[PDB]
Parts: structure tokens; sequence; C-alpha cells
């Protein structure tokens, strides 16, 4: 295992998508907000949807 | 444009993700977006523009 910041993790894996790394850097907050909100919606889900 | 900004503590270098070969910042190593007040830890330090000492000279 190589340590990386999780920010720069998510660098690579938006350029692995072909969309250009500053579009991660300039909206950060966003798709973190996005993404806890996300895994937020997975544990409704699973306590609703027997 | 493709690796990562790298520090021996003292410099900054560009290199590839998977080997250490550290690289001078330049402008043809690195692409510009918007501005500092944008992105979080972002750090200062000089980038080498090639050109500019040719146009010197
Ligand atoms: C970080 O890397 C730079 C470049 O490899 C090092 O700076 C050079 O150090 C040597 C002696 O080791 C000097 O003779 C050169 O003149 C230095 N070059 C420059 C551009 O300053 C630097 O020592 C490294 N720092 C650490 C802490 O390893
Ligand atoms: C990067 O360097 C700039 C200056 O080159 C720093 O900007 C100054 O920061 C101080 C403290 O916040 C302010 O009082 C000045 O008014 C700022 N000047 C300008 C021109 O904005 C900046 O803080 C540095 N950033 C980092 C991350 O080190
Ligand atoms: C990293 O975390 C420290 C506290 O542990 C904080 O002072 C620093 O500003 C943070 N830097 C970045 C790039 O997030």
């Amino acid at each position: 295992a190589l340590q990386i910041p999780f920010a720069m993790q998510m660098a690579y894996r938006f350029n692995g998508i072909g969309v250009t790394q500053n579009v991660l850097y300039e909206n950060q907050k966003l798709i973190a907000n996005q993404f806890n909100s996300a895994i937020g919606k997975i544990q409704d889900s699973l306590s609703s949807t027997a | 444009r493709e690796g990562v900004f790298v520090s021996n503590g003292t410099h900054w270098f560009v290199t590839q993700r998977n080997f250490y070969e550290p690289q001078i910042i330049t402008t043809d190593n690195t692409f510009v977006s918007g501005n500092c007040d944008v992105v979080i830890g972002i750090v200062n330090n000089t980038v080498y523009d090639p050109l500019q000492p040719e146009l010197d000279s």
C-alpha cells in the first residue's frame, strides 16, 4: 500500500474517466457533499426496504 | 498533466505515478485552471516557463 491524500486519489479516479482533474478540485466540497448524502440514502434505503 | 507534485522537503518536482523520476515543474509539465482561492491545500512555488530564457537571450 502506498499512502495518498484522498482528494488526490479522487483526482486519479476522475482522470481515469476522462474528466480533467481540476474538475475535482474546483468542486471538491460539492463532490464530498454528494458522496456523503449518497451514503446517507443507502442507510435509509437499507433501513426501510426489506 | 500526468503524474503528481512531490517535494523532497526543500524543492518541488512533478513525477510519474508508478516510478519516482523527479522533473522540474514547468508550463510544459502542467496546465492552468482558475486561481489559488478555489483549491484546498494548494502550495506556493515557482513554475519555470521554458520559452522565457530563449526570448530573453
Ligand atoms: C531536493 O532536491 C534538490 C535537487 O536535487 C537538492 O538541491 C541540490 O542539492 C545539491 C547537494 O545535494 C546541490 O549541489 C545543488 O546545487 C542543489 N540544487 C538546487 C537547485 O538547489 C536538494 O538538496 C534536495 N533536498 C533534500 C532535503 O534532499
Ligand atoms: C502564497 O503566497 C501569497 C503571496 O505571494 C500569499 O498571499 C498573501 O497572504 C497573506 C496572509 O494571508 C496576506 O496578508 C496577503 O495580503 C496575501 N497577498 C496576496 C497578494 O494575496 C498566500 O497566503 C500564500 N499561500 C500559501 C498557501 O502559502
Ligand atoms: C492537513 O491537516 C492539518 C491538521 O492535521 C491542517 O492543519 C492542514 O491545514 C491540513 N492541510 C490540508 C492540505 O488539508
